[PDB]
């Protein structure tokens, strides 16, 4: 919880290009697509039996904004990422019990779709600091276990 | 551990990359240091600064070693035999970074590749970096 | 992956275990459920109390599927493609809790094979698990 | 570390009994043995190129002995493991740089050893107890990442 002026920039400057709609649902299920076994808590979404299925799937759009969202929440809260997302870790531990690895799994898919959309733009100097942010958020969400 | 569709989306990807890997390599590289610096000991003699040829032409060994192995998909092992007792011998390197750099080397194909990355190429991706990890980590005694 | 040393030392495990091994697969899934909770979730229509019948069973379907991951050692993912697709598609396990009942068969072993459960062999019980993990996890969609 | 009165209980139970000349040696060893990569860490120590050799060496053992000693010492402070262990933590991380999946191993080859030295009297509630333990000591020793 921790970046320097450099990467505040960079970091802000580019999640304000940022499609805040549909680069959440895109996430999400580059998830439940590339890490299958994640879709074992979405059972009430009906189809995702293929990657289509998935990257079409309308509940997979509407929930990948709010967490899309949340992202967003933290970006503004860098400094006490533990307190932004505090109801948001008991949750998904206390409650769904969603094993805290997959956490950075999706930062890491999310960071993947970054690449994705803005080319060249994402240097590692941009993805060092987003790493960085990615890894916060998901260490914040698992608080709750540890 | 590789289906039938896995292999092809590998190829797929090689191919719109063709001998660009050389490239891609170092780039994935660099943007290992400069995203994760714990794996910096492993190079303790290397300039990991912008443009070095030492990230340049160890990113070619690193991408033609994976040429290698999108060539040799159904075995592998073997294959890459030479390396994996480089990698699990001589440099015994944490299994860890390695999921580490399968992610960079994932995100260069994104950014340089966004009509072949897709959803089910980024995964048969994923599975294949993933299986050549488990190669290069596995001989460990 | 599994040179001959491994699969010489898992056999004098497998050995010893002999017939043993429906109650050791019991014991396993009973240490997983109590000392990884979470793991419970995966069987909400079985009785998890101690001794709970149905866990006697499932533990001798588990070892029984070991018993024969060793037989057919050098060829797994073909061996094991049942249960690929119960895991990986039926139930969608997280390759997580597979190190857990992993974890929890070593352990169980090493209570009740003292001679056996050598660090020698402890290593290669390990190696060959955490393939049957791979196998039965690496199928999905 | 959230231990009840029952489990509270079999651990120092258990615990009175441990050889504490020879578990170290034992799990650190083991952990050399069974992730070899481990070793890289040890290259100080000497011999380590085969399962006796390593076991053997009084580096490893010797070394071995100060870990369980940090163990047997979180044991009294279950309440208060991530400053048990702040030292420790800023060491294995800003110092040595040993990614935190290894403590969760070394703590769980740990485990395997009690087991070992304990057949039956090493139980599946007293185990579950230990994984409470081992999994404090992982986490706490990981802290200076968080
Ligand atoms: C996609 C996965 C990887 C591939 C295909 C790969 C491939 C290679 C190849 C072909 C070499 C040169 C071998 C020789 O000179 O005989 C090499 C060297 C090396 N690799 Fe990797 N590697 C991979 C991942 C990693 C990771 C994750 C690390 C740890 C950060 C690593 C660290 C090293 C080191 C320290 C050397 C020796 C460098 C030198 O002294 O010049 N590699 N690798
Ligand atoms: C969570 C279980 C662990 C505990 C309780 C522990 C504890 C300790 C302690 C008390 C020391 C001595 C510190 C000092 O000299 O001031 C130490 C040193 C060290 N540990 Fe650990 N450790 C653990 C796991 C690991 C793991 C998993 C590794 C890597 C595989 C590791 C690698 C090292 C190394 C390389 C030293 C070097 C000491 C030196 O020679 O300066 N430790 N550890
Ligand atoms: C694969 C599992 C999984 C992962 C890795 C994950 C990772 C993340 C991450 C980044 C690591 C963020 C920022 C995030 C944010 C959110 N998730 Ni996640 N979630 C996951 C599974 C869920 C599920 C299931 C819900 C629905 C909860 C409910 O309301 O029943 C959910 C709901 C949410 C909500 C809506 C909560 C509410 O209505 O109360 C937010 C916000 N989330 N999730
Ligand atoms: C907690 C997750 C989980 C893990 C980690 C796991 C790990 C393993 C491992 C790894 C060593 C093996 C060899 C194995 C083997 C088997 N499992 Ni698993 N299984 C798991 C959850 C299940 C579930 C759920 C079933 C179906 C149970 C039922 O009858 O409802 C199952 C059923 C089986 C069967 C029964 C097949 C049949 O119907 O004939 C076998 C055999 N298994 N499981």
């Amino acid at each position: 919880v921790h970046l320097t002026p450099e990467e505040k920039s960079a970091v802000t400057a580019l999640w304000g290009k940022v499609n805040v709609d549909e680069v959440g649902g895109e996430a999400l299920g580059r998830l439940l697509v590339v890490y299958p076994w994640t879709q074992r808590f979405f059972e009430s979404f009906g189809d995702l039996s293929t990657p289509d299925a998935v990257m079409g799937n309308p509940k997979v759009k509407a929930h990948g904004k709010k967490v899309l969202g949340a992202f967003s929440d933290g970006l503004a809260h860098l400094d006490n990422l533990k307190g932004t997302f505090a109801t948001l870790s008991e949750l998904h531990c206390d409650k769904l019990h969603v094993d805290p690895e997959n956490f950075r799994l999706l930062g890491n898919v999310l960071v993947c779709v970054l690449a994705h959309h803005f080319g060249k733009e994402f240097t590692p100097p941009v993805q060092a600091a987003y790493q960085k942010v990615v890894a916060g958020v998901a260490n914040a969400l698992a608080h709750k276990y540890h | 551990v590789l289906s039938p569709a896995d292999k092809t989306n590998v190829k797929a990807a090689w191919g719109k990359v063709g001998a660009h890997a050389g490239e891609y390599g170092a780039e994935a590289l660099e943007r290992m240091f400069l995203s994760f610096p714990t794996t910096k000991t492993y190079f303790p003699h290397f300039d990991l600064s912008h443009g070095s040829a030492q990230v340049k032409g160890h990113g070619k060994k690193v991408a033609d070693a994976l040429t290698n192995a999108v060539a040799h998909v159904d075995d592998m092992p073997n294959a890459l035999s030479a390396l994996s007792d480089l990698h699990a011998h001589k440099l015994r390197v944490d299994p860890v970074n390695f999921k580490l750099l399968s992610h960079c080397l994932l995100v260069t194909l994104a950014a340089h590749l966004p009509a072949e990355f897709t959803p089910a190429v980024h995964a048969s991706l994923d599975k294949f970096l993933a299986s050549v990890s488990t190669v290069l980590t596995s001989k460990y005694r």
